[PDB]
RNA sequence: CAAGGUAGAGCAUGGGCCGGUAUCCUUAAGGAGACGGACGAACUGCGAAUGUGCUUUUCUUCUAUGCAAGCGUAGUGGGCGAGUUCUGGUAAGCAGGACUGGCGAAGAGGAAUGAACCUGGCACUGUGCUAAGGAACCCAAUGUCUGGACAGAGACCGAAAGAGGUAGGUGAAUAAAAUU
C-alpha cells in the first residue's frame, strides 16, 4: 500500500509538474472543487468562514478528497442544498517520487542499492504556506455555528495546525461588509455570480451609461 | 554533465531585450575610434561576425590597434594564480565608448590652468583634490513648529 | 530603575535644516543611548527618515519633586509582543513617581508572561483620583483601609552557630 | 552663547567632532582576512589597544565592517588629557621614545611643550594627520571592576561593542 | 605632505649600506680593503661610496668582467671611471 | 562607471486546474463568455540585498624588522569537520558540490568527560587585572528583590490531539453581592 504521511510532509524539493519532461503520472484523487449553490448571487450569502494554515507543508491529494466528503456531508444535512457554497482553494500540482526496491535484496541482476537512484512518479500534493486559505464557505448569517462545526471536521484530516476563523468580507467578494453596503446603495456594483464588479468613471460616457442600467439596486 | 562549446551556457546572455529586436542604429556605424580610448563590450546577438568570447561581455579595455571594421583591445585575466594579458579582436557593432574616464578628464582640465600659474606666481600647485564627505554640519533652529511623535498606532 | 527623557531632532540632506519642522519624543529608558535608539526607531516607522539624514539637537531628563515621598495612583496603557501577535492592555499601580509606576509594570509582565523588557511598549501614563479607578486591585489601598502582620521571620545576628537558649528570630 | 540663544527662543547644536576614539574589545584570531586587513589599516593589533581616527565617510564605512570587535565614540578634552599624560608615547621611524621637549621640537618645528601638542590636536583640523601619526597606539589595561554583561553583545543589547557616542569616556577612564 | 616625506625616506634607505653583510673570501688583503670602505660609510651619505661598499660583498659571478672598449662606451665623457671588477683587453 | 535575472513580485507569448452574471449560439441539452480563485527546475512584462570588474592617490588610510623579478630544489596530489546554503535518497555518524574561518600541523582556561564548540594563539621568571564560565557542600568565590509553579516535577528530555487546576489580557451579556 501507501507509505505513511511522514515520508512526504515537508517541502524539501523544488516544484515538479506534469510536462513534456515528466511522463506516466497518475491522476489526482480530488477532482471536484465547488459544492452547494454555485451560481447564487453575491448578495444572497453574506457570511464568510475559512480554514487558515499555521504551517508550511505538503497536503496529499488523498487527504484533500477525505476532507471534501467530511465538510460537504455535514452542510448538506444541516443547511440544505440551496443555502450554502463550499470551495476547496488548493490544487495538487506537485509530483512525488519513489525509489522502489525489492524485498528479496542483497543479490540480483537489477541494479541494487543506491546505484541509479532517481525515482519514478508516485502521487501528487499541494504546497501550502502560512496564513493561506485552504477551504472557504459562504452562507446565511443564521448558520454561523453550523459552518464552524463543519470546518472543525476538516482539521483532523491534515498534518500540523489549522484554525477556523470568521471574515470581515461580504461573501466571496474581497470587500469589507461596511464598504460593500456603501457601494451597493449609490449604485456602483454589478453582479457576476459569486463576486462583484465595481463601476468607475474611466471609459467613454456611452459605455458608462450602459453599465449603470445593469447595477444591482 | 556539461559540454564545452564556444557558446556554452549563453541562453540568457546573447538574447535581445523585450521590444528591441532588429539590426543596429546608424550611430553605431558613424562613430570614429582611435588608439588609446577606453571602450566597453556589449555583444549584439543579431551580428554573427566579429563576436568575442562570452567571458569578455560587459568588460572594459583599451584600444591597441584599429582596422577597417574591427578593433584590437587589451585585457588582463587570472590563470593558474598568475596575471596574463590577452588581445581580443572585436567588430565595431559589439562595442560602445566607455564613460569610465569622464570625471578624471574634467579634473585634468582644471589642473591644466593652475599648473601654469604655479610657475609664474607660486611655486607648487594647489592641485584641487577631492575629499570624502566630512562630519555632520552645525545648525541653528527657530524652535516654533514642534511636532510630537507617539506609539498611537496599536498594530493589531 | 528606569528614567524619563525627551529627545529633539531635525532632518538634514547634503545641506542643512532642509525642513523647518522639529520632532519630539518622550520615552522611558535606562540611559540616554537607549533613549536615542528609540527616537531613531520611531522616526523610521512613522516617517521615512533614516539616521544618515537626521541630527539630534537636544536630550533632556524629566524629574519630579515629591520631597515628602507622597503616594499616588497611576494608570498605564501598554502593549507587548508574544509568539502569536501584539497584545494591548491597561493596568493600575501605586507609587512615588511616574518612573516607580513604570518599573513595576515591566517587572509584572516579565513575571506573568515570560517577556524580556525590550519587547514591552508604554503608550500612556496618567495620574488618577479615587473616583477614576477602574480595576479591583489597588482600590482598597487607595481608600486607606489596609493593615496586616508580618509573615517572614528575620535573623537577630550574623553568626552561623548560636546557643540553644538564645533568641533566634526577631 | 547659550544665554543669548535661549533669550531668543532658539537652539544651537555644534558640528560633529573631527575624530573618533576606537578600542579593541575582543580577539580577532578567527575573523576573515578582509577584517584583519581593516584592523591593520587602523593600527590595532592586540586586545585593549586604543587609537584615534578621522571622522570622514571612508572611515565610517570601515567602522561598519568591524563594529562587532570594537567600541567607539567621541572624546571631550578632559579625557584626552588624561590619556596623553598617563599613557602617551611616540616614534621617529623605528625608534620608540618618550614625549619630551627635545623630541617635539625635532619632529614639529613649532610645537615645544606637551600642552601645545594637545591644544593643536583638539583645535586644528588641517594638521591632524601629522599630529596623529607621531603617537604610538595606546596600550590599556582591562577595565577595573570588569564588564557587566557578555561583552560581545552590542551596547544597546547590554554588551560592550558598538557606538557609545558621548559616553566612551566612562569606558576609557576605567582602562587608564 | 606626509606621503612625500615617507617616500623620500624609503628611497634613501634603499641606497644605504646594510651593515649585516660581509664578503666570504678568506683573503686578508681583500678583507682589509672592505674595512676601510665600511668605516667611511658610517660617516657619510654620498651615494657612490655606498654603491661601492655593497658591490665588494657580492659573489664572483655578480662581479662580471668588462672589456676596455665597453668602459669607454659607458664612460659618457667622464675623466675618471670606477669598477669593482677585472678589466680585460679588446683585440678589436 | 559597467555587466548580471537568483529571493521577492507576477501569470500579457507558450504549458496548464476549478467555477461563472448579463449576453451569444444552438438545442430545448450543452457550448462561448465581458471575470474571479489556484500554478512551472527546463513560464517572464518588473526586479533587490550580498558578491564581481574598470578608472582615479590629480582620494581617504597604512606602509622598510616590508615587498621582491630571476635561478636552483623539496614535500604534497586518500582529507575530514563547523556555520550558511544546494542536489540525489523515507532517511543516515549516508553519497556528492559552493562560500568564510578551523583540526590536520594547536598547547592553555571553560562546557563533569569529548580532534573540530566558548574564551583565546605558547621563549624563560616576578607582581597586579580581566575573559568564557562560576559563587549552599564536593571546589577558589553569594547574596538580595518581584511574580509564577506541587508533578518522586524541573533544572537534561518526543508529536497530532486534548480536559482539569491556577495566574493574567480582550470582547459580549445580565445585575436585587456580582454572575455567565
Ligand atoms: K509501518
Ligand atoms: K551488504
Ligand atoms: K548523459
Ligand atoms: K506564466
Ligand atoms: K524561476
Ligand atoms: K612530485
Ligand atoms: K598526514
Ligand atoms: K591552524
Ligand atoms: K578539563
Ligand atoms: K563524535
Ligand atoms: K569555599
Ligand atoms: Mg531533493
Ligand atoms: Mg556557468
Ligand atoms: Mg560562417
Ligand atoms: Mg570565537
Ligand atoms: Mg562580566
Ligand atoms: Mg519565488
Ligand atoms: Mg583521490
Ligand atoms: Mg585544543
Amino acid at each position: 500500500g501507501r507509505r505513511p504521511g511522514r515520508c512526504y510532509r515537508y517541502c524539501k524539493n523544488k516544484p515538479y509538474i506534469k510536462s513534456r519532461f515528466c511522463r506516466g503520472v497518475p491522476d489526482p484523487k480530488i477532482r471536484i472543487h465547488d459544492l452547494g449553490n454555485k451560481n447564487a448571487p453575491c448578495v444572497d450569502l453574506p457570511l464568510n468562514v475559512n480554514l487558515i494554515s499555521y504551517s508550511k507543508e505538503q497536503l496529499s491529494s488523498e487527504s484533500l478528497e477525505s476532507a471534501r466528503i467530511a465538510v460537504n456531508k455535514y452542510m448538506m444535512v444541516n443547511a440544505g442544498k440551496d443555502n450554502y457554497h463550499v470551495r476547496i482553494n488548493v490544487h495538487p500540482y506537485h509530483i512525488l517520487r519513489i525509489n522502489k526496491m525489492l524485498s528479496c535484496a542483497g543479490a540480483d541482476r537489477l541494479q541494487t542499492g543506491m546505484r541509479l537512484a532517481y525515482g519514478k512518479p508516485y502521487g501528487t500534493a499541494a504546497r501550502v504556506r502560512f496564513g493561506q486559505r485552504i477551504i472557504s464557505i459562504r452562507t446565511k448569517d443564521s448558520n454561523l455555528k453550523m459552518a464552524m462545526e463543519a470546518l472543525r471536521r476538516a482539521r483532523y484530516k491534515f498534518p500540523g495546525k489549522y484554525e477556523v476563523q470568521k471574515s470581515n468580507e461580504y461573501g466571496f467578494s474581497g470587500i469589507e461588509r461596511s464598504q460593500f453596503e456603501e457601494l451597493k446603495n449609490n449604485g456602483k456594483l454589478i453582479n457576476m455570480g459569486d463576486h462583484v464588479k465595481i463601476i468607475k468613471e474611466k471609459g467613454t460616457v456611452e459605455r458608462y451609461v450602459k453599465l449603470c442600467e445593469n447595477a444591482i439596486q | 554533465v556539461s559540454s564545452h562549446g564556444y557558446r556554452r551556457q549563453t541562453r540568457n546572455l546573447f538574447s535581445q531585450a523585450f521590444r528591441k529586436h532588429g539590426m543596429p542604429n546608424t550611430s553605431t556605424y558613424l562613430t570614429q575610434y582611435a588608439v588609446g580610448e577606453y571602450v566597453d563590450i556589449k555583444v549584439n546577438p543579431a551580428i554573427h561576425k566579429g563576436m568575442p568570447h562570452k567571458y569578455y561581455h560587459g568588460r572594459t579595455g583599451i584600444i591597441k590597434e584599429v582596422n577597417r571594421g574591427s578593433v584590437i583591445v587589451l585585457f588582463n585575466r587570472i590563470l593558474a594564480n598568475k596575471t596574463v594579458e590577452r588581445k581580443v579582436i572585436v567588430g565595431i557593432e559589439h562595442i560602445r565608448k566607455s564613460k569610465c574616464q569622464d570625471e578624471y578628464l574634467k579634473r585634468l582640465e582644471i589642473n591644466k590652468k593652475i599648473i601654469e600659474e604655479a610657475e609664474k606666481k607660486g611655486e607648487v600647485p594647489v592641485l584641487f583634490k577631492r575629499q570624502p564627505k566630512g562630519p555632520k554640519p552645525a545648525v541653528e533652529m527657530l524652535m516654533n513648529n514642534i511636532i510630537e511623535l507617539s506609539y498611537d498606532k496599536v498594530e493589531s | 530603575a528606569i528614567n524619563e527623557y525627551k529627545v529633539y531632532g531635525i532632518k538634514i540632506d547634503d545641506n542643512g535644516v532642509v525642513g523647518d519642522e522639529v520632532y519630539a519624543h518622550i520615552v522611558f529608558a535606562t540611559n540616554e543611548l537607549l533613549a536615542k535608539s528609540s527616537f531613531n526607531k520611531i522616526l523610521k516607522k512613522q516617517k521615512k527618515i533614516k539616521p544618515k539624514n537626521t541630527k539630534v539637537i537636544k536630550v533632556e531628563e524629566i524629574k519630579e519633586d515629591n520631597k515628602d515621598l507622597d503616594v499616588k495612583n497611576y494608570g498605564i496603557d501598554y502593549y507587548y509582543k508574544s509568539k502569536r501577535c501584539d497584545h494591548k492592555g491597561y493596568k493600575e499601580f501605586r507609587g512615588v513617581s511616574r518612573c516607580h509606576a513604570v518599573d513595576k509594570l515591566l517587572c509584572d509582565i516579565g513575571g506573568r508572561h515570560s517577556v524580556k523588557r525590550n519587547l514591552i511598549f508604554i503608550m500612556k501614563v496618567k495620574e488618577l483620583t479615587v473616583d477614576e479607578i477602574k480595576k479591583d486591585k489597588i482600590k482598597i489601598f487607595a481608600m486607606e483601609d489596609v493593615e496586616y502582620p508580618a509573615y517572614r521571620n528575620v535573623l537577630r545576628s550574623n553568626k552561623l552557630f548560636v546557643s540553644e537558649n538564645e533568641k533566634l528570630f526577631n | 552663547s547659550e544665554e543669548r540663544m535661549q533669550k531668543e527662543n532658539k537652539i544651537y547644536a555644534p558640528k560633529d567632532p573631527h575624530f573618533y576614539a576606537v578600542v579593541l574589545i575582543k580577539s580577532p584570531l578567527r575573523a576573515s582576512n578582509k577584517i584583519k586587513k581593516t584592523l591593520e589599516l587602523f593600527r590595532l593589533k592586540h586586545i585593549n589597544n586604543c587609537v584615534l581616527v578621522k571622522n570622514n565617510e571612508s572611515s565610517r564605512q570601515m567602522l561598519q565592517k568591524i563594529r562587532n570587535f570594537v567600541a567607539y565614540g567621541e572624546l571631550k578634552l578632559k579625557t584626552l588629557r588624561e590619556l596623553i599624560y598617563k599613557r602617551g608615547s611616540c616614534h621617529i621611524f623605528s625608534e620608540k621614545l618618550n614625549i619630551t621637549n627635545e623630541t617635539l621640537e625635532d619632529a614639529f618645528k613649532n610645537i615645544r611643550c606637551i600642552e601645545e601638542f594637545i591644544y593643536e590636536l583638539y583645535f586644528n583640523d588641517e594638521r591632524f594627520k601629522e599630529l596623529n601619526n607621531f603617537l604610538n597606539p595606546f596600550k590599556l589595561t582591562p577595565p577595573k571592576g570588569g564588564y557587566k554583561g557578555r561583552k560581545a553583545k552590542d551596547i544597546i543589547e547590554g554588551g560592550a561593542v558598538g557606538n557609545h557616542q558621548d559616553k566612551i569616556g566612562e569606558l576609557i577612564k576605567k582602562m587608564i | 605632505m606626509l606621503k612625500q616625506k615617507m617616500f623620500e625616506h624609503y628611497k634613501k634607505k634603499a641606497i644605504l649600506f646594510d651593515e649585516s653583510r660581509v664578503p666570504r673570501t678568506k683573503n686578508v688583503f681583500y678583507q682589509s680593503l672592505f674595512s676601510l670602505y665600511k668605516k667611511v660609510c658610517e660617516n657619510t651619505e654620498n651615494e657612490i661610496v655606498h654603491k661601492i661598499t655593497k658591490r665588494l660583498t657580492m659573489s664572483r659571478t655578480e662581479r662580471h668582467p668588462l672589456k676596455l672598449s665597453n668602459i669607454i662606451e659607458q664612460a659618457n665623457g667622464k675623466e675618471i671611471v670606477v669598477f669593482v671588477g677585472k678589466v680585460l683587453d679588446d683585440d678589436k
